[PDB]
DNA sequence: ATCGAGAATCCCGGTGCCGAGGCCGCTCAATTGGTCGTAGACAGCTCTAGCACCGCTTAAACGCACGTACGCGCTGTCCCCCGCGTTTTAACCGCCAAGGGGATTACTCCCTAGTCTCCAGGCACGTGTCAGATATATACATCCGAT
DNA sequence: ATCGGATGTATATATCTGACACGTGCCTGGAGACTAGGGAGTAATCCCCTTGGCGGTTAAAACGCGGGGGACAGCGCGTACGTGCGTTTAAGCGGTGCTAGAGCTGTCTACGACCAATTGAGCGGCCTCGGCACCGGGATTCTCGAT
């Protein structure tokens, strides 16, 4: 029922400001913080910040301060980003997430992506890669560096789409996620487990801590099935 | 050996004393046994909710105390808590600083 | 001397396994303990009158889920939900 | 000699004032107060020290949760002043 | 004890002009003071009522903090901090 | 058919008795029924706190007084008052 | 048999009152002149409004209540407004008011 | 020369016929579909009586009705006699809805 | 065969809202006071009918009755006589 | 603590208008309706009629209705009565009374009495006239036209003051009036008793109605000590 | 400021109808009569805490002067909302037909109240130390007038 | 726009106190174990009442259109409120004392819960007629445009 939809793809000149929304519906606006998410294919994901449209409150990477600045639009639903000085360390697909003011809560809900092209705790997922079978169980690790206490989200993004959550709070299963997917683990040891595989269980695996005030997610691992 | 229900549930709050004051406080006749159970949860959840954006609050303040300025500031920088505590003054509390657009000089 | 019994002690519990490092002042533990009481008996009159109205004597867990369902509003309810279902739970495995 | 604007004191009391937690009103002409109007009801009553202090912060709250409703309808009426015709939109809203 | 009159004034003008820069305004008129000091003290009056009810209810002399929190909490004035 | 149970002959004498020649219809019969159930309702509530409050397992006739004073604006609360104080006065005559 | 109705002189009926005072988790037990205020209190608060919406029946040439002629009873009256004021009375209206600003000026 | 009122007579005339009905103002059938679409956002399947609806419908007419009239208290505290989205939102932030 | 509705919020119409402006004393209505209109009628509606929904799975039924709506509009300070 | 603070004496010519107040303190100004009530030699007392501010409704005797025109001012908390067209007849004092909008009450407190001064059911007090010692028990009846179910009651008037209330709802003794006084009656023929008598009984007593819409006082009873 | 035409509302008798109001049978809830056991009324006592007074310091209140900037009234323009006529659409009402599910009954059993015993969890009471409150100097930000 | 003086506010350092976090004894309330009984879960049946469909009426809705009046913006004028300064006045704080009353304990008894037997009060069903909704026709009243 929630819908964040976005824009095209595009492609811009250095130098300029680009500014994509993130119109929002099927929710109560106010009430969701709206995250936004970098992925570029060097880097993996990387979290810009968000924007609280109850009282317009921001919070930004401390490596995108200045570099991205968001807005809110309250009559219509929508959340802008611009992006100013484009330099070529731009090029990235930009998702906007919703995620509820609670703590426990995910970044549940992603936008589509926009195609924009130009002119602190590590999450250490110790398999960068996976291969099994049809009925095997795989078994994926989010190693930590600082200790947050159970604020680990797994998403799995198949390719060329927006990611997908499967767990929040390291054990609780999404909604519409089977339970064949299920998470475990606390403090700086987290575990990703899947039981049954299928053929549409082929995609990269995320985790993404939101313990500590800038959000970092994982390296990945592409689990590849036959 | 005795156990406590709160150990039995994994909980902070006390179960039994839950129990005791829903069966001495007029609200049925009878009182089921998970219900003291799943009203310490959500009472140790709503608690560890509020305190933990007011130590955030406090926190950012630079204090490693919380006074009721942070739990304040928590509850009404938050649509839920705000939409919870409505009717609800905290005393010590103040308010959220906020000054309209038109007031400002230009 | 007669045992005024808060929920003080468990406030604290609770606040030094969310915070480890931070401390509370007695006004904010009086705060704390007047926002517990106000939603355990908030809740519990819901469960009461929900009671009431389906012709049953008990409140149970069933009535309680109900009512917090009625009170707390967006995904409160949602996560205090999921809080109390996994302690009926594990209550039950003992 | 050195003057600021009308206007600017103002702003800087509102960020003065919406920073703290003290009680704005003095401590003992509203406990003076609260006897005299309790006067009414019973005669010789006594008062805690807390039951004077419940009833100023929930007299403060009340008179600053007031204050910025006639704050929007003053800006509603496209001013900057508040007036009693403000104070009455305000509370016939509110239902008082 | 001795009978106190008009103690309504002891409500300045400063002390209105702090509770409206709290509440966020700019500029006051002056007639906003005398209607300031009817509403507190209708709403004193509608508090203090109650507590004096619940007080001589309980066949009490003394106004408790929990009579005023009563007072409040059957008014939809809710105050946590008191008991 | 398992007698519902109104107050609708109670609240049909006392418009008889006050005017014997007007009538009331179905539906303003059962708003005076959703009135004299919400006015018990408050009363009873009020009582139930004050016994509370007061550390008071009884529900008396002090009770409904207080809570009727509490409960009923001006000099709604002077009448029903003496209306209660009155029938609790002849019925301890038996 | 006498009823404690007609032995406290009123037309609500003291015994269910206390049947339903004693069923409905209130206090652990009910004593014996509480319900015997509260038939009071519930008849005196019956009549008044009853007799107030006779008397608006009258005024529009009707012998039978209808919901308008209560609602016009309890609106046309301060301490019956505060009563109930957040009370809607089904097929009500309004009462008849139109702003003086909005009238024709000459 | 065909008869006309100038414009407020009409509106006059009909704010003393609306405010002496007790009638519901909004047609049954339409109110009814959208009681029927909302609740199909919370469990599907359901079903209503006769006087749910009927209930909804009161509710909803006397929210409605309450909100206008402190929406042109809002229209004429700023001096006019039109009411404005801008009104409707000052008296649901006043009333504590925004 | 199930009846699944699309954008009822239309069907009250500008006249009803325009009725409902009279019955609230309203003489002059602006052109974009009917959207405003339809989304507080719709967000009213929301929030009661969640809590009749909440009270009617909760009795195990099927058929929302007229006292779960009273009950959901009663813990909402909008209590309604005249229904039970 | 109730006042009604009336004007003082007025002299006005025939064909003249005069309004006097009834600047009222004490209490809330709008919960309780402001009676009007004239009083001459000639006539005894006459009930002229009322408003409530709450809703600025009057309602008026058929005796009165053009011939007098009441109007309130809330923020004044004042009260103020017209007289059109002075003739002879409208020499009397006028009293302003305060009455709440429950039926069973009565006139509560009356105001000082203003002298103006130009240059249906019948109630039947029985004794016009008594005479009785220091200690007697006295009994005044105030049989009536039409049924009036206890809506009676009884006022005390000093000469050249403002009635005082003893007794309302036929039965029941006003605020600050000793149990001496005691009414009885229904329907009918009502009936006031003064216990043991003492120095300030010496008054005129009144009984009104408030049955039917013209509230109708009764002729009098002038009692005298020894 | 009169004044007639037209539209609107009010009133006044006459008809039909269905809903209020009353009666009848029955059942179940209230009454009546004892019996018991706890709640609370009342007397008494102690100690907390609330009230009252007093002196001193000083911060806030008060009163006044000056000027500005904001409230308010006036005028003009234009555009948007209202009144009305015409065409269309969908509500509504009456009728009918399934069938889902609300409501009630019967029965079994498991879950909770009640009682008793024990012991450990939590509270009152002390106690040290460190987080915050405050003083004070210093640096940056901002406001305002002159350019 | 820019620059500098003045003012205010954020920042870093010392230092000091009282409040908080912790420790200890003790006692009372929770846990454990056991028993009895009744609430509710579940199955089964019935019959109401909700949903769906259909067709003709007609009243409401939609749409278009002319125009007037109201919203809004600009402009000017005056007055009232903000800023600041100097004088005054209570608030706050500390210190002390006195006593009223809150809070607690103990004892006793009246009062309400409880249980069983009985009967009449109230509720469902049904039946009838009159209060009211409606219809048609005249009567008054309000509005609006030439005069």
């Amino acid at each position: 029922e929630v819908q964040l939809q976005q824009s095209g793809p595009e492609l811009v000149e250095p130098g300029t400001s680009v500014k994509m929304p993130c119109k929002a519906s099927g929710y109560t606006f106010t009430s969701y913080t709206i995250q936004w998410v970098k992925q570029t294919p060097r880097q993996g994901l990387e979290w810009i910040g968000y924007i609280y449209p109850y009282n317009a409150g921001t919070k930004y990477n401390e490596k995108f301060k200045g570099k991205a600045t968001l807005t809110s639009d309250k009559s219509s639903s929508t959340v802008y980003m611009e992006l100013s000085s484009l330099t070529s360390e731009d090029s990235a697909v930009y998702y906007c997430a919703r995620k509820s003011s609670r703590l426990r809560s995910t970044l549940d809900y992603w936008g589509q992506g926009t195609s924009v092209t130009v002119s602190d705790i590590k999450m250490t997922q110790s398999p960068s890669s996976m291969h099994a079978s049809l009925g095997e169980r795989v078994t994926i690790t989010c190693k930590a560096s600082q200790d947050i206490r159970s604020y680990l989200s797994w998403y799995q993004q198949k390719p060329w789409k927006s990611p997908k959550t499967l767990i929040y709070y390291a054990t609780s299963l999404a909604d519409g996620v089977p339970s064949r997917f299920s998470g475990s683990g606390s403090g700086q040891d987290f575990s990703l487990t899947i039981n049954n595989l299928e053929s549409d269980d082929t995609a990269t695996y995320y985790c993404l801590q939101h313990g500590e005030s800038p959000y970092t997610f994982g390296s990945g691992t592409k689990l590849e099935i036959k | 050996k005795a156990k406590s229900r709160s150990n039995r549930a994994g909980l902070q709050f006390p179960v039994g004393r839950i129990h005791r004051l829903l069966r001495k406080g007029n609200y049925a006749e009878r009182v089921g046994a998970g219900a003291p159970v799943y009203l310490a949860a959500v009472m140790e959840y709503l608690a560890a909710e509020v305190l933990e954006l007011a130590g955030n609050a406090a926190r950012d303040n630079k204090k490693t105390r919380i006074i009721p300025r942070h739990l304040q500031l928590a509850i009404r920088n938050d649509e839920e808590l705000n939409k919870l505590l409505s009717g609800v003054t905290i005393a010590q509390g103040g308010v959220l600083p906020n000054i309209q657009a038109v007031l400002l000089p230009k | 001397r007669k045992r005024k019994e808060s929920y003080a002690i468990y406030i604290y519990k609770v606040l030094k396994q969310v915070h480890p490092d931070t401390g509370i002042s007695s006004k904010a533990m009086s705060i704390m303990n007047s926002f517990v009481n106000d939603i355990f008996e908030r809740i519990a009159a819901e469960a009461s009158r929900l009671a009431h109205y389906n012709k049953r004597s008990t409140i149970t867990s069933r009535e309680i889920q109900t009512a917090v369902r009625l009170l707390l509003p967006g995904e409160l309810a949602k996560h205090a939900v999921s809080e109390g279902t996994k302690a009926v739970t594990k209550y039950t495995s003992s | 000699p050195h003057r600021y604007r009308p206007g600017t004191v103002a702003l800087r009391e509102i960020r003065r004032y919406q920073k703290s937690t003290e009680l704005l009103i003095r401590k003992l002409p509203f406990q003076r107060l609260v006897r005299e109007i309790a006067q009414d009801f019973k005669t010789d009553l006594r008062f805690q020290s807390s039951a004077v202090m419940a009833l100023q912060e929930a007299s403060e709250a009340y008179l600053v949760g007031l204050f910025e409703d006639t704050n929007l309808c003053a800006i509603h009426a496209k001013r900057v002043t508040i007036m009693p015709k403000d104070i009455q939109l305000a509370r016939r809203i509110r239902g008082e | 004890r001795k009978v106190l009159r008009d103690n309504i004034q002891g409500i300045t003008k400063p002390a209105i002009r702090r509770l409206a820069r709290r509440g966020g305004v700019k500029r006051i008129s002056g007639l906003i003071y005398e209607e300031t000091r009817g509403v507190l003290k209708v709403f004193l009056e509608n508090v203090i009522r109650d507590a004096v009810t619940y007080t001589e209810h309980a066949k009490r002399k003394t106004v408790t903090a929990m009579d005023v929190v009563y007072a409040l909490k059957r008014q939809g004035r809710t105050l946590y901090g008191f008991g």
